[PDB]
This record gives structure tokens, sequence and C-alpha cells, in this order.
């Protein structure tokens, strides 16, 4: 997680989300 | 100046001036990975 790779976590958060809800 | 008054010229058969003497600053080899990827590879890989 770099200056500009604080964005993972909530694209992985939001990848997990996305894959519980639909189906 | 300070060797005027202990010894004396002729005219100045040439003019002259100081200058600066460096080398000539290229500095410069551009690649792939400084085009391609500035960044942390890292960063490029969780991309991936």
């Amino acid at each position: 997680v770099q200056n500009i790779g604080g964005i993972f976590i909530v694209l992985a958060a939001g990848l997990v989300l996305s894959v519980f809800v639909a189906v | 100046y300070v060797r005027e008054k202990v010894i004396d010229f002729s005219k100045p058969f040439m003019t002259l001036g100081i200058s600066i003497l460096y080398r000539k600053p290229n500095g410069t080899n551009p690649g792939v990975f400084s085009f391609l990827n500035p960044l942390s590879p890292d960063i490029w890989m969780y991309v991936l």
C-alpha cells in the first residue's frame, strides 16, 4: 500500500461485497 | 594590477578573459522502465 495504493483495500472490499450480494 | 607595480608589460598581443569550465552536462539515459513504469512496480502487479 503506497501513496496511491490506499484505494486497493476499498477495491477488495467492494469486490467482496459485489460477489456476496449478486446471487 | 599587482604585477603592474613590480614589472612592466608590452601591449597585449591578444585579449582574454576568465571563463568557466565544466563537463558537457548530458546526464540523460532514457529507457523502457523510466517511461513505462516510473512508479512502484508493486502497484503495477497489484493492478495486475
